[PDB]
């Protein structure tokens, strides 16, 4: 013994995620 | 109290004036935002911004409000972290405090005890005749005896010397008993070591002694 | 008897016109004793030595004046011409450990009593003799005492990319009113900032609930790291904080001369490597020490404990650090042949055990926004006349345009 | 040092030296007292969040839970019409997750309306 | 009446003439300071570890101090004995 | 619990006089060179609170949206018999 904060890259993945998710949702509405 | 430094807000000057100020210049804004009802409008929007879930009240002149809406939450935010940050978390002040004098004198009659043929009740003796005559009510057999009555309610204080008392304390089952604070001893003094008058030995003891504190052997003993 | 100038202890002014000092009392209102001192105007060297007669006051004169009171003494205070507490050090003639300053002073017979802050110490022990010490102190450290970054500690642009965000869905709501205006990014805006602002509806709310749902984890992220994190900047934990055992050029702390604090490391040989570079950052006194300090010349600065504290609790802008080390009392220094040292040892005893001490320290030892919101205040109150401005601008610019 | 030591020109040898089969079959060797080795030395909110490292570790039993949740709310809303399932109900249970929905509004629907203290309990949790 | 009770519940439990709403918008504010204060209480009790942090080591006050309230031993007379009768402190 | 203290290492039990210490000694030191020891232990050492309350939560929740609303309904149906 004697000698010896904020956000991040996957807070963006997250986005991504709900991005996506939201795009498939609205697929529905936009084919129909 | 409420609403004052104690409660929250521990700078509390700033925002003290600040609010009265803020809500003014929100009322004359919205007002002048008319191309509205002062106190039926401009006060109500000011209470939906300050707060997000409000009532439901209502060009760019309107929308140029997102700005004072985002300051509003974000000084809300940090009023939420400050007191989070305040919320993690003794009145005797040493012995000229009035309740050593007038025990009695208090709607809980304050018993205090010492332990007899000490040194404790020696200096009382010769500093505080009535303070000594009271305490001779609550003479403890030992500090065993003393620890178990304080630890138990009987005595409300004990009064005895500063390096025991700091030991109990510092080791105590549970971390229930407590000193005057730190830095409060009355008459502070040390143990020594007791030699007879005129032997030959104190003049090599007493540099025995002080070449230990100096080497720095007395430390790791404490 | 012979002293040092010691801020907490002995306080030293010039003397008025008459050769004297101006009668005061203190807060709770006693008499503030002095007395005519004689010592050199300035204990540097290299300056005209003057031994003009100062007045010098104090917890220490006081003590004194209470033996004297006691003793029948009658006192004759001097001050040290050297300006140095005093050891055995080596000047000339080769090996010669004779003492300096005070204690030099002392055994060369000019000064018969000291009453002063002089730190027991084996050394001075073995020439000199000390009365039962009238107080009890170690040795600390002096030292110089977070949300600034209102908007984002550090990635300043992620402002711009959640702003960047609401186009990528303002975008959106027009084009499900092509395949079904103007105010899908004003509400974008204002959702979250509460202002006022077939299948189309039911995508407008998810889309919003997303966006809110994004914007409120992004502000607790923000806002929750602002927390009960240590404000302080590695605070010196003592004599075994690492970096003290490390000396660099970067971080220097040094003591202010031979003092015993200066005894004391040397001999401590663990810290060799604490001595090469403390020996470069003396001074000649605690003034001087504690003024580069707050001048911040100096990282730190290893003084006793007591007169640190004394300096924090009059100078707020500095804090001790370190818990104790090296705990000693300051006593009387007399020498050997001096009958009166029983007589000073039972006079100190008597006095502190019968509350004079707490007198003496109540008279002069106890004595008694920023870039978080007001940033972000001033610069919401600057762009609302911008704002405001621009208002009026454009209402103009609508008017000449209906007007045309 | 093993060559100053293998021609008596060194009694006795400590200089923090390893041992191996190689040494220790040249000289001998004492009983060691300090561990060491071969080893490699490189360079030494910044870990995952909004995933397992950060919450939900399992990442199945909440996963599948949180929809379980809405859909027994959505089935229950349908059920105390006596308003309509799928895009009404998802609608409303998106809006009522969280307290910031504007476009978002007899006793049934009320009664329904209770699910935003789930919601904001789970959003203070 | 009844309706009354519901339209405040709205407000309060966050689901969505001047006399009585210059003091609900003032209730309605204060009910803020409710869930912001149950949102504090939960992170203090959370963020800190309620039972003991496990044993520091030989130091650890609760070794060093015997009771029956935490009994700890060894097995029988092993190398740890030894280890141990070798310390007298 | 606890960091390290007492360290030692576990030791070949043999006689003074048996004269295999030197060659076990060495045949130790030759296989835990080539890292036999390390394999050895990976073979044989070297092997592999909110849920409750969010289940709690959920399942009350799920329990009142219905006991609330079928009390409300029975009220109802008093009121307006
Ligand atoms: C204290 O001294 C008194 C005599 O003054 C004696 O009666 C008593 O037993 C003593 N108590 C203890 C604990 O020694
Ligand atoms: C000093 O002490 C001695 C014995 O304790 C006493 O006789 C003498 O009077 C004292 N000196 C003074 C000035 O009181
Ligand atoms: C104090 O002691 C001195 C002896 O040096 C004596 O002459 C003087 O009278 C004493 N003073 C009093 C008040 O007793
Ligand atoms: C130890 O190993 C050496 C290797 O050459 C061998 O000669 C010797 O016989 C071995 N010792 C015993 C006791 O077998």
């Amino acid at each position: 013994t004697l000698w010896l904060s904020q956000l991040d890259i996957d807070n963006m993945a997250g986005v991504f995620y709900m991005l996506a998710a939201a795009m498939a949702l609205s697929l529905i509405t936009f084919i129909w | 109290s409420a609403f004052l430094e104690p409660f929250s807000a521990s700078v509390w000057v700033m925002m003290f004036v600040m609010l009265l100020i803020v809500s003014a210049i929100a009322v004359f804004v919205f007002e002048y935002f008319s191309p509205s009802f002062t106190i039926g409008k401009a006060i109500w929007l000011l209470w939906g911004l300050v707060f997000n879930n409000s009532v439901p009240v209502q060009t760019t002149s309107k929308i140029m409000v997102s700005v004072w809406a985002f300051f509003a939450v974000i000084f809300l935010a940090s009023y939420t972290a400050n007191l989070a940050a305040f919320m993690i978390q003794d009145q005797v002040t040493g012995l000229s405090d009035k309740k050593f004098q007038r025990p009695h004198d208090y709607s809980p009659p304050f018993r205090f005890g010492t332990v007899p043929n000490g040194s404790t009740e020696r200096n009382i003796r010769n500093n505080y005749p009535y303070m000594h005559q009271y305490m001779t009510k609550f003479n403890q057999k030992g500090v065993e005896d003393a620890l178990v009555s304080l630890k138990t309610g009987k005595l409300d204080a004990f009064i005895y010397d500063a390096a025991v008392l700091n030991y109990k304390a510092g080791r105590d089952e549970g971390c229930k008993l407590v000193t005057i604070g730190s830095g409060y001893i009355f008459a502070t003094t040390g143990y020594g070591i007791a030699l007879q008058k005129g032997s030959p030995w104190k003049r090599q003891i007493d540099l025995a002694l002080l070449q230990f504190v100096g080497d720095g052997e007395m430390e790791e003993l404490e | 008897i012979v002293t040092i100038h010691q801020e907490p202890f002995v306080y030293v002014k010039p003397t008025l016109s008459d050769g004297t000092c101006k009668e005061e009392f203190t807060v709770n209102g006693d008499p503030v004793k002095k007395v005519i001192c004689t010592g050199p105007n300035d204990t540097s060297p290299g300056s005209p030595r003057h031994t003009v007669p100062q007045c010098c006051y104090g917890f220490c004169i006081d003590l004194l004046i209470k033996l004297a009171r006691t003793m029948n003494f009658t006192y004759e205070v001097h001050l040290v011409a050297d300006g140095k507490f005093g050891t055995q050090e080596r000047v000339n003639n080769s090996n010669k450990k004779e003492w300096n300053g005070m204690m030099g002073e002392l055994l060369s017979g000019q000064a018969d009593m000291i009453v002063a802050p002089l730190t027991i110490n084996n050394e001075r022990a073995q020439y000199i003799e000390f009365s039962k010490p009238f107080k009890y102190q170690g040795l600390t450290i002096l030292v110089k005492k977070t949300l600034d970054s209102f908007m984002q500690p550090f990635q300043s642009t992620l402002w711009l990319l959640v702003g960047l965000s609401v186009h990528v869905v303002a975008v959106m709501l027009y084009l499900l009113d092509r395949f079904s205006l103007s105010s899908a990014m004003w509400f974008s805006w204002g959702v979250l900032l509460n202002s006022g602002i077939s299948f189309s509806a039911r995508i407008l709310g998810m889309v919003w609930a997303g966006f809110a749902m994004i914007i409120v984890a992004s502000y607790t992220a923000n806002l929750a790291a602002f927390l009960v994190l240590d404000r302080p900047e590695e605070r010196i934990t003592g004599i075994n904080d690492p970096r003290l055992r490390n000396p660099s050029d970067k971080f220097i702390y040094a003591t202010v001369k031979q003092s015993s604090v200066d005894i004391y490391f040397r001999r401590q040989v663990e810290l060799s490597t604490m001595y090469r570079h403390m020996e470069k950052h003396n001074y000649e006194s605690a003034a001087e020490a504690i003024q580069a300090v707050r001048d911040n010349k100096l990282h730190a600065f290893i003084w006793d404990s007591a007169v640190l504290e004394f300096e924090a609790s009059q100078k707020c802008d500095l804090v001790t650090t370190g818990e104790l080390f090296f705990r000693s009392g300051f006593g009387i220094g007399m020498r050997k042949d001096s009958p009166w040292k029983q007589n000073v040892s039972l006079s100190i005893l008597k006095s502190h055990e019968n509350g004079f001490m707490e007198d003496l320290d109540k008279t002069w030892v106890r004595y008694q926004t920023f870039e978080n919101m007001a940033g972000v205040f001033m610069l919401v109150a600057g762009g609302i006349v911008a704002g405001i401005f621009l208002i009026f601008i454009e209402i103009a610019y609508k008017r000449h345009k209906d007007a045309r | 040092m093993i060559g100053e030591v293998v021609y008596q020109r060194a009694v006795m040898a400590v200089g923090s030296l390893t041992i191996n089969e190689e040494r220790s079959e040249v000289v001998d060797f004492s009983v060691p007292f300090v561990e060491t080795g071969i080893s490699v030395m490189v360079s030494r909110v910044s870990p995952s969040a909004f995933l397992e490292p950060f919450s939900a570790s399992v990442w199945v039993m909440m996963f599948v839970m949180l929809l379980i949740v809405s859909a027994i709310a959505v089935f229950v809303f349908e059920y105390f019409s006596p308003s309509f399932t799928i895009g009404k109900a998802i609608w409303l249970l998106w809006g009522l997750v969280f307290n910031n929905s504007v476009p978002v509004q007899t006793t049934s629907k009320i009664m329904v309306s209770v699910w935003a203290f789930f919601a904001v309990i789970f959003l203070a949790s």
